[PDB]
């Protein structure tokens, strides 16, 4: 039969969009976390500058 | 004949004149400027910039002091008030001296100030 080949062709389709969706689902959950990541690093360098700076300030005031 | 070779380099927080051409020891490098253009302004802009760097050939900035020993004449009244405002900033004007002979102290003492 002709309808035994038509079935075939939906399901096959309807798992490469599923696969293609789940890596952007994925690839956003990676690219996010490596942002989230990096927004808290650049947090990390700003306190040392913004303390090694105030430290000499208020010692050579002294 | 009591002068040696260069043979240690200075940092001055700068990218381009430190990697591209390195500022060594006891180097007379000058720096045109032009006119129309504040000198002046980039000149102090480095200073707190400039914490010398030879970490990378074993020695300290213990051994190679930050000292700023600093002699202009003939600058304006905004201009001499910006350079001691970059100093007061953050510490650098307790291991440095300024003298700086201002426009309107007398041409005599204009040369003796260095």
């Amino acid at each position: 039969k002709l309808e035994a080949i038509l079935s075939q062709e939906v399901e096959a389709e309807i798992q490469a969009l599923l696969q293609e969706a789940e890596a952007k689902a994925e690839a956003v959950k990676r690219e996010a976390e490596e942002k989230a990541k990096a927004l808290l690093q650049a947090r990390e360098r700003a306190l040392e500058a913004q303390y090694r700076a105030a430290l000499r300030r208020a010692e050579s005031a002294g | 004949v009591a002068r040696r070779k260069p043979e240690q380099f200075i940092q001055t927080g700068i990218s381009t004149i430190d990697v591209m051409n390195t500022l060594v020891r006891g180097q007379k490098l000058p720096i045109f400027s032009g006119s129309g253009l504040p000198a002046n302004e980039i000149a102090a802009q480095i200073a707190r910039q400039a914490t010398v760097r030879p970490d990378l050939s074993g020695e300290g900035e213990k051994e190679e002091p930050f000292a700023v020993v600093f002699a202009a004449m003939g600058i304006t009244q905004r201009e001499l008030s910006y350079f001691i405002q970059e100093f007061e900033r953050t510490g650098a004007l307790s291991r440095s001296v300024l003298f700086l002979n201002k426009a309107d102290d007398p041409t005599i003492e204009r040369i003796l100030t260095p």
